[PDB]
């Protein structure tokens, strides 16, 4: 049986409300935080955890249930990326010439994400519509494509002459790549190190928050230029004290998690669907 | 002090003539076989 995907629920616009839920879903759910270690390292402490745990005691979230990871920095962060988790709320430190890969980081952690596998040494790949990309993760990912014509020759480069292959994105620890929808392509994309999924972009994992920390609003979620959307889920805090910005969290923790949910939720802490 | 004189040759008497060693440079050119499975191969494949 299905759940009843298929059957209309009729409500009604005279039912009164039911009382709040806040007390339930912090006592089952369990928030759980993504910090650089740049943030450890300005609090020099080591009870700054158990701090930050009470005091989101006293905010009213029971003990074992706020979880603190840390990650080196954004593009290392980048690298398969699993939340392992149940409200994650990212937080992120701005600085020039990481737009594109903190956006990217944004953009795979805030949707989710179906990815199959790709065989790069024997067969070429096509991107089906507007919601397929090519996502390539690994210590050294420097992708080289090549586009095929109708006669199977590449178009600006020869197949067999990796030189003349057009770079796409050389040395991310993350690469979310497009190309032009309909193209068979041969790439070269340094297999022992880096790997590479056709991932399709289903809805939002409206679960992950995002809280840029520095400069501003940057993040184009959505790789298509024309459409810049700003999703309740990514907010954006100035900041100078690291603890300021844990103390701001831990006071506004209420609405952060009312803005988030819960019941996108996957039994994987990986970042998205594997489906062979 | 003898009969043999104006005789072209090289007498074993003393060749090295006060050198360490004669010497002689080329080039050395080789084509022998050798075991090579690490290639194992059937990488020519056709990508398709
Ligand atoms: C739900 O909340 C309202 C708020 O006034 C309260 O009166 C009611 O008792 C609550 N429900 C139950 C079952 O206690
Ligand atoms: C990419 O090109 C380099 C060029 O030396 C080659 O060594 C490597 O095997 C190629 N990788 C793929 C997956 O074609
Ligand atoms: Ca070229
Ligand atoms: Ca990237
Ligand atoms: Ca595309
Ligand atoms: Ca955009």
């Amino acid at each position: 049986q299905n759940y009843g995907l298929n059957i209309p629920i009729t409500g009604s616009m005279d039912t009164v409300y039911s009382n709040s839920t806040r007390e339930e879903v912090f006592l089952t759910s369990t928030l759980c935080l993504y910090y650089p270690t740049e943030a450890s390292t300005q609090i020099s402490d080591g009870e700054w955890k158990d701090s930050l745990s009470q005091m989101f005691l006293i905010k009213g979230w029971p003990t074992g249930s706020v979880y603190f990871k840390e990650y080196s920095n954004i593009v290392d962060f980048s690298v398969d990326p699993q939340l392992y988790c149940d409200y994650n709320l990212v937080l992120m430190k701005y600085d020039q010439s990481l737009e594109l890969d903190m956006s990217e980081l944004a953009d795979l952690i805030l949707n989710e994400w179906l990815c199959n596998p790709m065989d790069i040494t024997l067969y070429y790949y096509q991107q089906s519509g507007e919601s397929n990309k090519w996502i390539s993760m690994g210590s050294s990912c420097t992708v080289k494509v090549c586009p095929l014509n109708t006669q199977t020759l590449g178009i600006g480069c020869q197949t067999t002459n990796v030189d003349s292959f057009e770079t796409v994105a050389e040395n991310e620890k993350l690469a979310i790549v497009d190309v032009v929808d309909g193209i068979n392509h041969k790439i070269n994309l340094t297999t022992t190190t880096c790997t590479i999924r056709n991932c399709k972009k289903l809805g939002p994992r409206e679960n992950v928050a995002v809280i840029q920390v520095g400069g501003a609003n940057i993040l184009d979620i959505t790789a298509d230029p024309t459409t810049n959307p700003q999703i309740e889920r990514m907010m954006r805090v100035n900041w100078k004290r690291w603890w300021q910005v844990f103390y701001t969290i831990v006071d506004y923790i209420n609405q952060i998690v009312q803005v988030m949910s819960k019941r996108s939720r996957s039994l994987n802490s990986a970042a998205f669907y594997y489906r062979v | 002090r003898t009969r043999t004189v104006n005789l072209y040759g090289l007498p074993a008497a003393n060749p090295n003539n006060g050198n360490e060693y004669y010497e002689i440079s080329g080039r050395f050119s080789l084509i022998s076989l050798v075991p090579t499975n690490d290639d194992y191969q059937t990488p020519i494949m056709n990508s398709v």
